[PDB]
């Protein structure tokens, strides 16, 4: 029939088809972008929600690989001691003093980071706390390692406009975010239709590029990226 | 687009006078015109540590030490005399009217709409439960705050001071009509008439109230309780200053109006607690909280915004509610 | 070629003296010299967040800290005695004539054509329809601005002081005589033409203008409204001072004025809403729009070159407008 | 001379002129957006520099008090005791769960309020880094005191857009966060000339209005809203 | 001049309270007869 579009998932059959046992059967192929995961052969009597059922344990294995692949690192904040775990935050970059840590009795509490050879400091609880909210990682961070570097630099002349597919990653249909296209429009402030002409591609007609601060503001409210 | 003006001053109705307080004695307030009224006397108060110890003066030493240098203060109080169990309170209340008309409104299109709306009102059910609720927040000694949590019995004499004189009496029981219920009664529901005509611009309504309470022979009265500026000296300290108009204690004006103003009930939290005062945001400030939150979308602003712009009208104890804060008055819109 | 003058500064007539307030009793407005005067006194109020908030304090946290820490204010409040209801509010006008003539100017033509415009003026309609309308408003007590929103009768008695003594007496029922209508009365007329002698300058007209206002027993009366300088603490934040000058209550000078000039019917919108004061763009700061805008060709200014530098005379509406502006004064011409 | 565009603040002379003494002068007032301040009259000889920092004072006046107007309420996390500050957090938004609270012995760790009122509430260590994280003040949040409630709202149908003056206190010249034009050109992506339209108000060539999009990640690049 | 029901002891008024309502801790019969007699003769209980 027609390809299943589930975020930036694309289920297309072949236009070919074959009649495995007596019944006609359609090699059904799931890409993610240019790379293909899973060719199954199914029926040309499945429905589109039995195609999305094949696939989507297939799916849920790489959205379970993504988040285990591009998990933000963890800092724990530990005691004089250095064993039990007070506190742990996700961030999404290690502050810049951090080097190569062991806590003694020095100082009451020391942060540390997840890796076997830790780097931390000694650290107070207001110091911990302006470092926690300077960079803490968003929830939904992990969607930043499955998008390119040149869409999420904050510079301008480094910067280019994101695609259909990356676009898709986040906004629209079967989303790593899990929003729709309408309430990733309601946080922008822009129109149905608006949005829509940046979410679909084609030709050049009715399809702009989103704008710096738009897709910024669109990754800090989904909580992709530079949310605290 | 139709959208809120941005000044909305509001002028209140229901004004009420300072509450003069004065002393006497029960079954003596048939004439009780030559009262002579309770005076803002000063007596002098020592003290010891009552408070709760930051973990530092909870030391032995240091605790004995701060029991043997006492809080000597100065309190203005108000008392009866030794002959006196009887304390009386008299204000007047002037229902204005014209509740609907802002007195500032920069938008003529948003004041017609308001005035549509509160005509609507009007048309669908008139000024009569909210004048029945403040008819019966007259009724009960409601503007006798704490005195009335230990008055063995308490009584309000409310007048219809048309040309000077009085036109119609009301006699009532502020025991009996508690601060819980809004029940029916027909001499509540004529004074309920007399509110409704003078919200609606029917007529002029002037009322004198006057209350009696069984305190106790002696006992302190309690009146409403001023600002210290805090520049003598810590031994005459002046901790409390209670509040006077002419060598005579009295009640705030505006605490009068909050306690003629305790009949909202709609706020969506439980009964348990009872009428509380209109504000917006729903604010009491003995309990610290605020019922009627905008997160739960049924504060005043929300509740006006559905029922002017975009014609959303609210159920009608909220539309109560809504008018109520019209008759309360106050600066609405963005500043 | 007429150029406009640089400076066309007009002295202010009909000038008014502070209205000064004083309490009584209605009936005894005859021996109503004796009057005590209102005092303004201080009153502690405490109160919660009442107004519009900015959605950053819509959190529910932010909203009980704000009820737990209330506004406490020291405010200035002007109430009459609990045997007082009359509120006596006096002051003096001064009629004078001259009222083409600038105080000061930049051009001899341009003084020349402007005493020539207001001299035909005269000659085909003189202060007639303005001297009436001065006069319904000296009527009507609009000088009681919130003094008169909830009295229940309003007398007004205004004095021709000729020589030390009065010369004519006109009593007034001010809310029979509305805010809205311009009507004709016998005592109205003499009125207006003793205001057209004044403005004429064919005579000295001085007038004693005493208002008494039914507000109620003890009800709170409304002064003029000081600067606040705000210097202090927020806890004795002093949020309101009144208006006195020793030891008496009093309206400002400029608010009587702007009553007297509320005279304007001939604005561009519609009339039906009410009377505004004369003044230049038509303005009134309480529905914060300006009636009269410069792009349309009615406002004080352009109607003004239009009938002196080009002699385009404006209809006569329009030119009672231009010499009510003569008449209130103002530092009139540009920079 | 003319009038002198200082943070959103106008020193606006007056066009009469006079001679005290035997020199020229000149009312000039300042005036903070259609309120007027200080008044003082500058000899005509002042240049505009002169005239700029002799107002200064006032101008620096205004910042203080506007600083201190909005300053964001500040939470507490103390021990079971509650007299030890072990740490102190600026707040954006108090959280919606603190009530009438003081410090108990069962708990080790309690959240308060600053003022004398102090409502909390008994939380942990991670937790206390999870409402830091979301609640947190920006460094420049005082000036959203400065701002109505319209033009900070994250909600697109009861935002409006932000006038010349409004846009005015936060994007150039002497601002309250002392970033020039070009500056905020370079954090919203575009270039110098595109911003000037939109900081540029008087007729409607060149009065471009402000995406909300745009407007909140400027709030965000600038540490004045929702900068966590 | 001295002080009995010392915190030290932790038989003064604010510890029973705290241990008789958050941690449900009823303290002795005559204690909490204290403790109802203190809430009877009032007072500015809670932070200062």
């Amino acid at each position: 029939m027609n390809a299943i579009h589930i975020g930036p998932f694309s289920i297309t059959p072949a236009a070919r088809g074959l009649h495995y046992g007596g019944l006609p059967h359609h090699q059904w192929t799931l890409y993610y972008g240019p790379r293909e995961m899973a060719i199954k052969t199914l029926p040309d009597s499945y429905t589109s929600s039995e195609v999305r059922d094949e696939f989507s344990d297939i799916i849920a294995e790489f959205v379970i690989d993504a988040r285990h692949r591009y998990a933000p690192d963890v800092l724990e904040l530990v005691n004089s001691d250095g064993d039990a775990v007070l506190a742990r935050v996700a961030v999404s970059r290690l502050p810049e003093a951090l080097s190569g840590c062991i806590p003694d009795d020095r100082f009451p509490y020391w942060l540390l980071t997840a890796s076997r050879p830790r780097l931390g400091l000694p650290v107070t609880l207001n110091e911990y706390t302006a470092l926690a909210v300077e960079l803490s990682a968003p929830p939904l961070a992990w969607i930043t390692g499955l998008l390119p570097g040149e869409v999420l630099t904050h510079d301008a002349e480094e910067w280019r406009p994101p695609t259909s597919w990356e676009l898709r990653h986040v906004v629209g249909e079967g989303s790593f975010t899990g929003v729709s296209g309408a309430a990733a429009a309601a946080l922008l402030g822009m129109s149905a239709t608006n949005f829509r002409k940046y979410t679909a591609g084609d030709s050049a007609a009715n399809r702009q590029k989103i704008s710096f601060a738009a897709w910024h503001y669109l990754l800090d409210r989904l909580g992709v990226k530079r949310a605290s | 687009i139709l959208s809120t003006a941005s000044v909305l001053a509001f002028e209140r109705k229901l004004d009420p006078s300072d509450a003069l307080m004065s002393a006497g004695a029960w079954a003596q307030r048939d004439a009780s015109q030559e009262w002579p009224a309770v005076t803002v006397r000063e007596k002098s108060v020592r003290g010891t540590i009552s408070n709760r110890l930051k973990t530092k003066d909870r030391d032995p030493a240091k605790l004995d030490a701060s029991i043997q240098s006492p809080n000597l203060q100065t309190v203005d109080v108000a008392n009866l005399p030794s002959d006196a169990d009887t304390l009386k309170v008299r204000f007047t209340l002037r229902v204005l009217g014209g509740a609907g008309t802002p007195s500032a409104c920069n938008d003529a299109a948003y004041r017609d709409k308001l005035l549509q709306t509160v005509a609507t009102y009007v048309n669908d059910q008139g000024f009569a439960e909210l004048a029945r609720r403040y008819a019966h927040n007259l009724a009960n000694a409601r503007f006798l705050w704490r005195n009335r949590v230990g008055a063995e019995a308490v009584e309000v004499r409310i007048n219809h001071i048309r040309q000077g004189e009085v036109a119609r009496a009301w006699r009532f029981d502020a025991l009996a009509i508690g601060l819980r219920d809004f029940k029916a009664d027909a001499e509540l529901d004529a004074l309920a008439e007399l509110i409704a005509s003078g919200l609606s611009g029917s007529g002029h309504v002037l009322l004198e109230v006057v209350a009696f309470a069984r305190i106790g022979d002696g006992q302190e009265v309690f009146p409403s309780q001023e600002l210290i500026l805090d520049k003598g000296d810590k031994k005459g300290q002046k901790s409390k200053t209670l509040y006077s108009v002419r060598d005579a204690a009295a009640i705030h004006s505006q605490k009068i109006g909050n306690a003629l103003r305790t009949i909202d009930t709609w706020y969506p939290d439980e009964d348990g607690l009872g009428p509380i005062a209109v504000e917006p945001y729903g604010s009491v400030t003995s309990q610290g909280k605020a019922y009627r939150q905008p997160k739960q979308k049924l504060d005043f602003y929300t509740l006006l915004d559905n029922w002017v712009l975009r014609d959303e009208a609210p159920a009608v104890e909220q539309q109560h509610y809504v008018i109520a804060n019209l008759i309360r008055g106050g600066v609405f819109g963005e500043a």
